[PDB]
């Protein structure tokens, strides 16, 4: 699921799944 | 930043993990 | 959509929708 | 933190916005 073009909510979904219990920062600018 | 790397170009696990806390 | 119990991906969805182009930090601990 | 406030209890716009950059 990660080695493709991931945009908007799709990108945030992948961060969520990869990061798990650590969480993440989403900084699109 | 992330959008350039993972939306406009193809993402990687390596880079996603850089944004995990 | 925001004034309810929001857990896991549901919570991350609401942050994404509320925050828009600013993005956000998701720090579940 | 967020999970206590918005999952275990009822969320608010006020609090979500505290986590926007
Ligand atoms: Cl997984
Ligand atoms: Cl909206």
């Amino acid at each position: 699921f990660v080695n493709q073009h991931l945009c908007x909510s799709h990108l945030v979904e992948a961060l969520y799944l990869v990061c798990g219990e650590r969480g993440f920062f989403y900084t699109p600018k | 930043g992330i959008v350039e790397q993972c939306c406009t170009s193809i993402c990687s696990l390596y880079q996603l993990e850089n944004y995990c806390n």
